[PDB]
């Protein structure tokens, strides 16, 4: 018995697009990361891809503060914010993931000293208390 | 591209020869270890150590009525 | 198949052949507790395979279930085993 | 069905034998109504010597015995030893089958080989039947696919878990729940599994439901094989379990109640694992659960198992999906309490989903209401889930006393 493989629904030029705009808002450039977040804020068509985002922020804050690393952080948080914005896709379906993600980033304790980045610490935490109102 | 693009591709498939022959042989392998330990466990059992039920298992020996039907005749044919 | 699996079944029979109500509720969000969620470094894997399976994704799982025995739509049947391959890595 | 004739263009053919050029159409139809008609009275004439010498077989000496019975000429060379063969002729244009008969030098039928001698008959005596059954002399009648390795061991494993003892059975789950390499046999599992379930309908046997049962929660047990791909058959197999009614042979006395909460507990597991937003399968169990308990005329038993399978879902679940029915403990006591037909099945079924509503709604009134809870109850339907808050906020207190 041998049959055809499956096709993703998701396409090659849409999975391209998910490894760019991720790879975008790890932000190794400033303008990079802009970009790709106002990408996130108006793409009409990014429903369908949005398991995938969620999936990739929530893995990423509980394996990222493991070692507290503010920036990955901060642009994740960057991240949220500019998928809630979006006026398009219907994100009650995930915000099961979402809050948690941005609870421990606001109550967790930084691996990382803080004398140094507490300040960016706190601005990370208001940014949290921010999307968390 | 995301505007109006897609692409339905494939899945690559497993070519590997080396990874399939490993794949097979450990699947063989495990499926008649734990054939032999289940068939050990709820039944007679012997024993190469004094009470040695847990590592190494053996079935029991048990005598046949008629030895070499058992013995000569083929199985899979 | 009457000598595939599930033929102890075959054998048995005998057979001859071979508001509330709203999906908001149902949310995960409403029925999942956030902070137990949080791993909070105490000590995935889910949905790896790119395509979810269809069958469970556009199956109607539920209509195959009977609420009540007494009436059912479709009487006992062979429900011969389809022998379809599934899944990925298999040897063949 | 009709009156059967031979063909009328096979009279053409024959009166061009004759030299007969031209023969309409009704001459023709004239002709084959009366040589079938013949044939007929040969063919139940010849029956009459097949039946009265008992023979049933019909040899060509019944009908040379029939036609020597209507006065007709014999046929002359039908009794040798011979068969049906026929040579087609395709020509051009005309379509016809004919014998091709062959040749023999008349010195070989001089010299063949002659047969043996025929016996005479003689009469032979025995016993058919001595006061009872026949005797057993010789007088009378005598009375992609799995490998064998994988094939024995699936054999094994599933006649193990059909119940001729429960030590076997307890080492082929912990075989199942515990072995390394079991894939390539997960698909036979999972198709004997919903079968399994699915021959309850036929049979409605408990015991073999509850051995389906806990060869699923060994299915699950199993750290190496991962079920994403044949969850789709062993979640409605666990439903069926759930939110069947005749869960018994017995209906009174068969505990179906334990298969409902274990395999509600096993659905939980199921939809804790697994649920994924690509599949949602825990809202599509809920939603389930839900139409199957807010819609009337379902069974207590059916009833039982969404309560069962929503109060093992979680907290919140029980909070927006139990709590606004909780007026229907009303209409459940109007059936208990209250009611001349007392002898019937509807009052075991009745409180029994009674105890397993205010068992699980004592926590959910012990989270959302105040410490005191002097009259809940009396605010609670028939004063009694009221009580049994109480006793599980007495139950809480106890255990922050342990801790």
């Amino acid at each position: 018995r041998l049959k055809p493989r499956s096709i993703h629904e998701l396409s090659v030029e849409q999975q391209l697009y998910y490894k760019e705009i991720t790879e975008a808002c790890v932000g190794s450039c400033e303008a990079k990361r802009a970009e790709a977040l106002q990408s996130i804020a108006t793409d009409p068509g990014l429903y369908q891809m949005l398991p995938r985002f969620s999936t990739f922020i929530s893995e990423g804050v509980r394996v990222n503060v493991v070692q507290n690393n503010l920036a990955l952080l901060i642009y994740l948080m960057r991240m949220v914010k500019a998928l809630m914005d979006n006026p398009t896709l219907y994100l009650e379906k995930y915000v099961h993931e979402l809050i948690p993600a941005v609870m421990t980033c606001i109550v967790s304790r930084q691996l990382c000293l803080r004398p140094d980045v507490d300040n960016h610490w706190a601005l990370r935490d208001f940014a949290a208390r921010l999307v968390a109102q | 591209p995301h505007t109006y693009i897609k692409t339905p591709t494939y899945r690559e498939p497993v070519s590997d020869y080396q990874v399939l022959r490993e794949k097979a042989a450990s699947q063989r392998r495990d499926v008649e270890r734990a054939l032999t330990r289940f068939m050990a466990k709820t039944g007679e059992t012997q024993s190469l150590f004094k009470d040695d039920v847990s590592t190494f298992p053996l079935i029991a020996a048990r005598p046949f009525t008629i030895p070499y039907l058992t013995a000569l005749l083929p199985s899979e044919l | 198949w009457r000598y595939g699996p599930a033929r102890l079944w075959y054998d048995m029979l005998g057979v001859p052949e071979d508001d509330l109500l709203a999906d908001e509720n149902f949310l995960m969000v409403t029925q999942l507790h956030w902070e137990d969620d949080i791993i909070w470094d105490g000590e995935p894997w889910y949905s790896i395979f790119p395509i979810d399976n269809e069958d469970l994704v556009y199956g109607r799982w539920e209509d195959n279930i009977i609420w009540d025995a007494q009436a059912m739509p479709r009487l006992l049947e062979p429900p011969v085993l389809t022998l379809d391959p599934n899944d990925e890595n298999l040897i063949l | 069905l009709s009156n059967t004739v031979l063909p009328s263009e096979s009279m053409k053919v024959v009166a061009e034998s004759m030299g007969i050029a031209q023969i309409q159409e009704e001459t023709c139809q004239l002709l084959t109504d009366e040589v079938s008609y013949r044939i007929k009275e040969i063919a139940q004439d010849a029956l009459k010597f097949m039946h009265m010498g008992k023979r049933q077989k019909l040899t060509t000496s019944d009908i040379d015995y029939a036609l020597k019975l209507k006065n007709v000429e014999p046929l002359y060379g039908f009794h040798a030893q011979e068969f049906i063969p026929f040579r087609f002729a395709s020509g051009g244009g005309r379509e016809l089958y004919f014998y091709e008969e062959k040749e023999v030098d008349l010195s070989d039928i001089i010299n063949t080989p002659l047969p043996r001698v025929p016996l005479d008959v003689c009469l032979k005596a025995h016993w058919l039947s001595i006061e009872g059954c026949q005797p057993a002399i010789p007088e009378n009648p005598p009375p992609h696919e799995l490998s064998v390795e994988q094939q024995l061991y699936y054999k094994e494993i599933t006649e193990a878990c059909v119940g001729s003892c429960e030590a076997k059975r307890a080492e082929a789950l912990q075989s199942i729940a515990t072995d390394p390499g079991l894939y390539q046999m997960l698909p036979r599992f999972s198709t004997f599994i919903s079968e399994g379930v699915r021959v309850n309908v036929v049979q409605n046997n408990l015991a073999l439901l509850i051995y389906l049962m806990r060869m699923v929660k060994a299915l699950m047990d199993n750290p190496t094989l991962y079920l994403e791909k044949y969850v789709h058959e062993l979640i409605p197999a666990v439903m069926t379990c759930i939110v069947s009614r005749q869960l018994c042979l017995r209906p009174d006395v068969d505990n179906h109640w334990a298969l409902r909460d274990f395999a509600a507990r096993l659905v939980a597991q199921i939809c804790k694992h697994f649920s994924t937003t690509t599949n949602n399968i825990q809202s599509r169990i809920t939603k389930t659960f839900t139409k199957s308990w807010v819609d009337e005329k379902t069974p207590w038993t059916t009833r039982y198992g969404s309560i069962a399978g929503l109060a093992e879902l979680g907290h919140d679940v029980i909070k927006t999906l139990i709590l606004p029915r909780l007026q229907q403990e009303g209409e459940r006591i109007r059936s208990v309490l209250d009611g001349p037909v007392l002898s019937n099945i509807d009052r075991i079924g009745a409180d029994h989903v009674q105890s397993l509503l205010l068992k699980h709604c004592a926590p959910v009134l012990a989270k959302l209401r105040p410490p005191p809870d002097n009259q809940d109850a009396y605010r609670a339907e028939f004063g009694s889930l009221g009580p049994l808050l109480c006793s599980q906020v007495v139950k809480a207190r106890a255990q922050a006393a342990l801790q």
